[PDB]
């Protein structure tokens, strides 16, 4: 589905692991842009592109699944990264087993030579939210699970997205797909220099994109 | 004469002169090496009672994990060890990305012939190392328990291609023969037979052979020897590595609150004021040990030649040159200062040590160190319907000095 | 410390430029006595320290809102500790902050002793012995200095001194009201605050070295080419402590002008 | 725009050296608004026409 | 001459740092001299004349 939807101030994570209190630090990173138009996908499993970053979000807590399928060719000639969850594990397969051409362990229909396969506890009205990125063979995931009413779209609120975990690769993830009445949000990451405000906790309670308006 | 010399003078004048800087020295260094973390499972791969073969080997493609080379190398539980151009107790520093690890038998007298540089006949048919190889092989004549299936390669004509896993069996002697004839005459199985007894000599016994070959560096690098992890070595100036944070200070206990994924404290500018332990997950704040300035007061070198210290910022216990902590040592807010007597009498100021506090030249002669005195007491007498009125008068004829002109200079810049 | 941080490595670097860090230090010296000088310059003028009168019969002028308070611990007027409160463990990398000569305490002395002086004997006790007078016949000498005759403030004198005290009660109002009151000492608060900040930022630019840490370079890289990477971090912090001096420097001489104005003020207006 | 002429790469290098233009820009701001304070002073001494 | 063309610009560069270093403290100093100039003519005009 072609329809886009507003972001609002979402989709901004800790760029870094440094306490700070009371400092207001200007970050430049590949944050998601305020108030930007994220790509509102209904059920359906398309093909999305990964460029820099993706950004993930759920509505409704039917949980049908999610894991998701971060390729680069996905036709068993390279290395591909596969997230699956089954309520108690996370199992992370980085590995260039052949996903058939509709994925939906029957995603894939061959075992190459399997790498790096971290597997720990399980991380997935409740608004549920995703950062995918690839800087130099280090694939990061930063989550953040919300409670609000479910109206339209993603609620207008900004309360941490913190980082969950980062995983050594060094594949490239050029391309990626997400496993399964489905409803998810789809956005893109730019290059782009964020104010982000630190309170006592050094919890980051608001943030200012420093390209959106003159003010 | 550390005032004269840091003057370049034979003669100084009175008044406090800024000699070097102070300094405490750091007592010890914490790093308190790593935890057991992922253990890389090297003992299956070594303490494997179905040993392979050459021909087919048990590939152990082994990931993230730490490799204790050491645990390896000061035990001589096996005959021989081998590691590529590396010494085993380095190998627990300098580390690399992945590791692959093949184990196989061999025949006795023939271990040198696997090797990435010098070439062996079995070598070129069952197994040949590659050229660039780095990674450790370890060799040792087990014989007991695997020995009481162990055929070796004894059929081809091209060595096995760097790093190559090759299971070949097709019968044939080696191309003369324009049909083979399953076994007609010489074209024996590739695989060839030996005996595995104890009865065979160490030359004819199974000998256990592991390669260990990691991979080269590329953009990650995971499979490493034991960093990380620190300690608490609390109110002391040390120097600490902390996760890769490297520096000097005194970790005093904090009341900081972390959140649970945040290890690092830069808080305001770019300085770390506060660390995380990744022992016991507690906050450790950062301070500078102690630092400032020695100052000599002197009255002059014309008057006399004694003179006084004073640390800028420095309690007068952290203060260890000569005698620096023995009589006349006062501590006054602008810091610690030796070799000045405090009297209670306040005079007019002579040299400014700071924050009210003066130094001068007075009675034999000796450096007294007082709060500078604002002026006279004078009380005033106020009183309506009452006027005080002079019946005389002074002309007094003071001096100003005022700076004009200074001297022209000129400069050839080329 | 600034420049080359517990570095042997970079401090041996840093002795082939001669006395470039000598040169800053006495600059900085200098500044911090000009200071001292202008502190002393501005308020020890008198050196007779006059005592507060323990009387209130000023023919009517109420200077309670001036004169030090004795019940609060601080021997300070209610407009002084207005102005002290409108206007607001060592730092890592070798910055200190000398204290001044000359305390608050001690300033407040002088502060009080200059009032004393004034209210006792007017502008006699800036020109050789305080003489005495009662402050509504000093009134009328300062009205007769403006061209109005004496009369003018013995026949007004309830008004004028009603006036004045009027003048003096809506003084902290607008003080205490005005947004940018206290501007001026809050601009020299915060232009110096800002400065040794973006010094202490500058210790982590790379200035084209691989890394803005010393430890880095030294491990990481062979002694050869680390010399090269630690050299030119050195040319950036010294080039940066350069900048910070320069700026303090006509900082500090924009400052002295204004403390030989406040000086000046002191004699022609409070004496 | 004076030490990289629209040059991105030479931004880029620029960026290495700290706040060093924000500082050059900041004493710039500083020097014309004390210009414009300057007049202010001088001939809007009663502001009566 | 190739090699003796990076040495000498290290030198060079000092000599310059150095000498502009001078001419800043110089133009300083010179200005406050200025001032004490200023006041001591104001002070001659005003009090001796
Ligand atoms: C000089 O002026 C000051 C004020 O600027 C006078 O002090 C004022 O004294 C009056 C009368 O005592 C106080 O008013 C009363 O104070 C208390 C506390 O609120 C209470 O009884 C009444 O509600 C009433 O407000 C006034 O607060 C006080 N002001 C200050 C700032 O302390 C002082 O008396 C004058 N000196 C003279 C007349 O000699
Ligand atoms: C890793 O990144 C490189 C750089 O983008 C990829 O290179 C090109 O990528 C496109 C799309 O992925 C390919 O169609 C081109 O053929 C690539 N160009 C060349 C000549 O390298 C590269 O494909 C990425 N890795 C993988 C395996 O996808
Ligand atoms: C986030 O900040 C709040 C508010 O400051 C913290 O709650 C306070 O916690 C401190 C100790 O950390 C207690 O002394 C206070 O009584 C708490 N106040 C309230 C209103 O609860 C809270 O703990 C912080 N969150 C953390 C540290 O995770
Ligand atoms: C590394 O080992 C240390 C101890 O050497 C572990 O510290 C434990 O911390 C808990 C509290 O979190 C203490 O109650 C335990 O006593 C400590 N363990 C031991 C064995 O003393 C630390 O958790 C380890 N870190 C890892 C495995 O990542
Ligand atoms: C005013 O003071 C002057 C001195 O400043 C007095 O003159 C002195 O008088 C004494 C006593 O006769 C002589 O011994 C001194 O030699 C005089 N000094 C000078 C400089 O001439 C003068 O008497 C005083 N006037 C009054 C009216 O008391
Ligand atoms: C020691 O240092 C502490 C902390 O700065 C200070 O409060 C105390 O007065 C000092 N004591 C002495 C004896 O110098
Ligand atoms: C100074 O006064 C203090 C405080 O009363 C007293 O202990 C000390 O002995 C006095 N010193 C001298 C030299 O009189």
């Amino acid at each position: 589905p072609p329809a886009y939807t507003n972001s609002f101030t979402r989709g901004v994570y800790y760029p870094d692991k440094v306490f700070r209190s009371s400092v207001l630090h200007s970050t430049q990173d590949l944050f998601l842009p305020f108030f930007s138009n994220v790509t509102w996908f209904h059920f359906d499993n398309p093909v999305l592109p990964f460029n820099d970053g993706v950004y993930f979000a759920s509505t409704e807590k039917s949980n049908i699944i999610r894991g998701w399928i971060f390729g680069t060719t996905l036709d068993s000639k390279t290395q591909s990264l596969l997230i699956v969850n089954n309520a108690t594990n996370v199992v992370i397969k980085v590995c260039e087993f052949q996903f058939c051409n509709d994925p939906f362990f029957r995603v894939y229909s061959s075992a190459n030579n399997c790498t790096f396969e971290y597997v720990s506890q399980p991380f997935l009205k409740n608004l549920r939210e995703f950062v995918f990125k690839n800087i130099d063979g280090y694939f990061k995931i930063y989550s953040k699970h919300t409670p609000i009413n479910l109206v339209r779209d993603l609620p207008q609120g900004f309360s941490a997205l913190e980082p969950l975990v980062d995983l050594p690769i060094g594949i490239n993830i050029t391309r990626f797909q997400t496993l399964l009445a489905a409803a998810y949000y789809v956005g893109y990451l730019q290059p782009r220099t964020f104010l982000l405000k630190y309170n006592e906790n050094g919890t980051i309670t608001d943030a200012v994109d420093c390209a959106l308006d003159p003010l | 004469s550390e005032t004269k010399c840091t003057l370049k003078s034979f003669t100084v004048e009175k008044g406090i002169y800024q000699t070097s800087n102070f300094r405490v020295q750091p007592t010890e260094s914490i790093v308190r090496f790593p935890n057991i973390t992922n253990l890389c499972p090297f003992g299956e791969v070594f303490n494997a009672t179905r040993f392979a073969s050459v021909y087919a080997w048990n590939r152990k493609r082994i990931s993230n994990c730490v490799a204790d080379y050491s645990v390896l190398y000061n035990s001589a539980s096996f005959s021989t060890f081998k590691c590529y151009g590396v010494s085993p107790t380095k190998l627990n520093d300098l580390c690399f990305t992945n590791v692959y690890a093949d184990s196989f038998v061999i025949r006795g007298d023939e271990v040198r012939q696997i090797a990435p540089g010098q070439t062996g006949k079995i070598a070129d048919y069952n197994y040949k190392l590659p050229d660039d190889f780095t990674g450790c092989v370890i060799a040792w004549n087990s014989n007991n328990l695997d020995s009481k299936n162990y055929l070796y390669r004894l059929f081809r004509k091209s060595n096995l291609k760097p790093f190559e896993r090759d299971i070949s069996t097709e019968i044939y002697q080696a191309g003369s023969t324009p049909c083979n004839g399953v076994e007609g005459f010489n074209c024996y199985f590739p695989l060839q037979s030996y005996g595995f007894q104890p009865t065979n000599g160490v030359g004819y016994q199974p000998y256990r052979v592991v390669v260990l070959s990691f991979e080269l560096l590329h953009a990650p690098a995971t499979v490493c020897g034991p960093k990380k992890s620190t300690n608490l070595v609390k109110n002391k100036c040390v120097n600490f590595n902390f996760n890769g944070l490297t520096g000097t200070g005194v970790l005093t206990e904090s009341n900081k609150k972390f959140l649970p994924f945040q290890q690092f404290g830069r808080d305001i500018a770019d300085t770390t004021d506060a660390v995380r332990d990744p022992q016991t997950l507690e906050i450790l704040d950062i301070t500078p040990c102690s630092f400032g300035g020695v100052s000599v007061i002197t009255p002059g070198t014309n008057t006399s030649n004694q003179v006084a210290v004073l640390y800028q910022d420095v309690n007068c216990t952290e203060v260890p040159r000569v005698y620096s902590t023995g009589s006349n040592v006062f501590q006054t807010r602008a810091g610690c200062l030796i070799g000045a007597e405090h009297v209670n009498n306040s005079y007019e100021c002579d040299i400014p040590i700071g924050a009210g506090i003066c130094a001068s030249y007075q009675t034999s002669q000796s450096i007294i160190a007082y709060t500078m005195s604002l002026g006279a007491e004078n009380s005033c007498a106020y009183s309506n319907n009452s006027i005080a009125i002079p019946t005389n008068f002074t002309i007094s004829v003071t001096t100003e000095i005022l700076p004009v002109s200074m001297t022209k200079t000129s400069v050839d810049c080329t | 410390m600034y420049i080359c941080g517990d570095s042997t490595e970079c401090s041996n670097l840093l002795l082939q430029y001669g006395s470039f860090c000598t040169q800053l230090n006495r600059a900085l010296t200098g500044i911090a006595v000009e200071q001292d000088k202008n502190t002393q310059e501005v308020f020890a003028q008198v050196k007779q320290i006059y005592k507060t009168p323990p009387i209130k019969d000023f023919g009517g002028f109420n200077f309670s809102q001036i004169l030090p308070d004795p019940s609060k611990p601080s021997k300070r007027s209610p407009i002084e500790d207005l102005l002290f409160n409108k206007v607001t463990a060592q730092k890592f990398n070798g910055l200190t902050v000398l204290p001044p000569l000359l305390t608050d305490e001690m300033i407040a002395q002088y502060t009080s002793a200059l009032l004393a002086g004034t209210i006792c004997s007017g502008w006699t006790f800036g020109a050789g012995p305080a003489l005495q007078i009662p402050f509504p016949m000093q009134m009328a000498y300062r009205f007769n200095g403006i061209g109005v005759t004496q009369n003018v403030l013995y026949e007004n004198q309830k008004l004028i001194a009603n006036q004045f005290n009027s003048a003096i009660g809506k003084i902290q109002d607008s003080l205490s009201s005005t947004p940018s009151a206290l501007g001026k000492l809050q601009d020299v608060v915060n232009q110096n605050a800002q400065a040794l900040n973006t010094l202490v930022k500058q210790l982590s630019s790379n200035f084209g070295a691989i890394s803005s840490v010393l430890n880095d370079i030294l491990s990481r890289l062979d002694p050869p080419e680390a010399e090269v990477q630690i050299d030119r971090l050195i040319t950036g912090r010294l080039q940066s402590l350069q900048t910070y001096v320069t700026q303090q420097l006509i900082r500090a001489a924009e400052i002295r002008a204004s403390a030989n104005l406040a000086a000046t003020k002191m004699s022609e207006c409070v004496l």
